[PDB]
DNA sequence: TGCCTGGAGACTAGGGAGTAATCCCCTTGGCGGTTAAAACGCGGGGGACAGCGCGTAGCTGCGTTTAAGCGGTGCTAGAGCTGTCTACGACCAATTGAGCGGCCTGCGCACCGGGATTCTC
DNA sequence: GAGAATCCCGGTGCGCAGGCCGCTCAATTGGTCGTAGACAGCTCTAGCACCGCTTAAACGCAGCTACGCGCTGTCCCCCGCGTTTTAACCGCCAAGGGGATTACTCCCTAGTCTCCAGGCA
């Protein structure tokens, strides 16, 4: 068994472009961007928590990795969308 | 005219310039001083290409502003050893 | 000597994929001395990786991580 | 951009005005006596010294120049800043400045 | 007396390289930060050796950057360094 | 506080360039170099806000700012960590 | 489609707020000097930039020559997976000494002052 | 041969680095005990090594002319140095406020374990 990002990147891309179909290569492509940037926003909230002395990664860890890592315009987008889905999963 | 008309033709195309063969051959070779007998997946010798492309296309890119610098449209060695210098990579 | 592999009209693809206009007679030597450099030093990298492994073949993940830790991450092998 | 002086745009003009005169502009296909300013010089022909080649040369017209574009012939509104070539649209100005701005190519 | 130019820049240039000292004056550089960090965040003070790590990083940031302009003013046979030899110096490293 | 980019002045920027080797400079040169002066300190400071800001501090320390150069790729060295 | 795996459902111990206290330390308007880096002339040298003329080296076009590429085939090294069972590392009490500030003081290094040597013109 | 800039040797003063002294807390020692993975053993995949055609690319020559480079000739603009500005920077004079640190308490909130069904490769 391998995991793959394969099945929710296509979800989107149909969410986003009903019609317009993605190839096995681009796929791949997407794939290791998703793992890419994972990596790199979760390796900033590991440093964010050792350095200030703390046991665990919160959203303000992870929201702080969004602000550091992401460009500007990504970056408040993101942080935007990180918000309401917090806000969204705390009252359910 | 001829080198415009190329430059466009494979500035549209995607595909490896180098040859594959040629390339993989030399990658054995190099890999033959750090251990004896190694195998090479194939997707490994693709990505190496890749890699080693990508690499000296922006090289090129970078060597070919030096030249403009310059004041000059060939490029010369000079601009490679100052495109890697600036670059850092020396 | 399979260095003489990567061709004369190869290096000048590569340029004018690049945008160079005219290439000197020289550029060939140099190119194929900055391949050999860069190659030299993924591939060590890879076959560190390999090696750590316990494996006899150097699979396309050990170049990506070789590639990701030289600076330069690549797409569309590790996935 | 770089601005060239008068002295450059008076050369670009002196030259492009005596090249129309020249007989062809291929060299001799075979490839292996004077000329008209030692002729003139030879003749020391003074002005005002009664009618003669130079003061028959005519006079500068009385309706003022009217611009054409470098590049299509069309009236130009615009004059190029760096070399004071005229111009009418931005594709001619493009072309201008990839052909003939600066460096004659 | 009257030294020949270029007699005097290279003796300040064997002068400003012996040396370690910061070439920048303390106070307008600290104002300089400030000025730039209450854009992100009023009322943020920043301590004296924050402020110095920063005027360290910069100096040895422009020294560097000087550096490859004077290889990029050299190259295309100069000796006075240009802007178009920063912007060049600046694209080949891969910044803007 | 404003148009304090000034501060970096000329003969500053002139004995940065001596350590740098240069022997000539140009008059245009001042205002290239606190473009990208200022450039690099917006960078860098935005970065150690940020750090500042999640310690939920108000004073910006120094392993604040060597952390946003190490995440820059500068790390320095010599004020902590 | 047949799983593994993510999701309820109960305990539970500790990480992370609150809340003092507590210690450290300037903090900021308007004033007044006062030096030493800046800032401002400016004369002149020399470097930047623009021609101009060669002449040679890249570019294009063509006819060979070559080997990359593609399709079968074929054989095995070796990558990947599984079952055992040990050796190894995680916890956990007691010791204990190595590594922290606190405090001090030689001594190395910064600096000054003549005289001498070296560098530029 | 003049001047100007370092350089080089004594002296000297200061502040900090290297050391000694308590003290504590975190390495260390001696145990138990799950389990990670080292090691057989198997399987079957793909990596490599051979062909034999197709033909597109690489190569060697010829002819050509485009541009890189050396050589001159302005001329402008930046450097070296003198004179003037000014802005770092210290001092003041005021009344208490921050604003990061260290100890207590204490309570949500993660982790761990059990069971189950459904998301997904
Ligand atoms: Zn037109
Ligand atoms: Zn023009």
């Amino acid at each position: 068994r391998k995991e793959s990002y394969a099945i929710y990147v296509y979800k989107v891309l149909k969410q986003v472009h009903p019609d317009t179909g993605i190839s096995s290569k681009a796929m791949s492509i997407m794939n290791s961007f998703v793992n890419d940037v994972f990596e790199r926003i979760a390796g900033e909230a590991s440093r964010l928590a050792h350095y200030n002395k703390r046991s665990t990664i919160t959203s303000r860890e992870i929201q702080t990795a969004v602000r550091l890592l992401l460009p500007g315009e990504l970056a408040k987008h993101a942080v935007s969308e990180g918000t309401k889905a917090v806000t969204k999963y705390t009252s359910a | 005219t001829v080198a415009l008309r190329e430059i466009r033709r494979y500035q549209k195309s995607t595909e490896l310039l180098i040859r594959k063969l040629p390339f993989q051959r030399l990658v054995r070779e190099i890999a033959q001083d750090f251990k004896t007998d190694l195998r090479f997946q194939s997707s490994a010798v693709m990505a190496l290409q890749e890699a080693s492309e990508a690499y000296l296309v922006a090289l090129f890119e970078d060597t070919n502003l030096c030249a403009i610098h310059a004041k000059r449209v060939t490029i010369m060695p000079k601009d490679i050893q100052l495109a890697r210098r600036i670059r850092g990579e020396r | 000597d399979n260095i003489q592999g990567i061709t004369k009209p190869a290096i000048r693809r590569l340029a004018r994929r690049g945008g160079v206009k005219r290439i000197s007679g020289l550029i060939y030597e140099e190119t194929r001395g900055v391949l050999k450099v860069f190659l030299e030093n993924v591939i060590r990298d890879a076959v560190t990786y390999t090696e750590h492994a316990k494996r006899k073949t150097v699979t396309a993940m050990d170049v990506v991580y070789a590639l990701k830790r030289q600076g330069r991450t690549l797409y569309g092998f590790g996935g | 951009r770089r601005v060239l002086d008068r002295a450059a745009r008076q050369r670009r003009i002196n030259r492009q005005l005596e090249a129309l005169e020249n007989d062809n502009f291929q060299d001799d296909p075979h490839a292996g006596r004077k000329n008209f300013q030692a002729l003139l010089e030879e003749q020391n022909l003074s002005v005002a010294e009664g009618p003669n080649y130079l003061t028959a040369c005519a006079g500068p017209p009385s309706r003022p120049q009217r611009p054409f574009c470098a590049v299509c012939g069309f009236p130009s509104p615009y004059t190029c800043v760096s070399c004071g070539a005229r111009y009418c649209t931005v594709r001619c100005l493009g072309t201008h400045q990839e052909t003939r701005c600066l460096k004659w190519t």
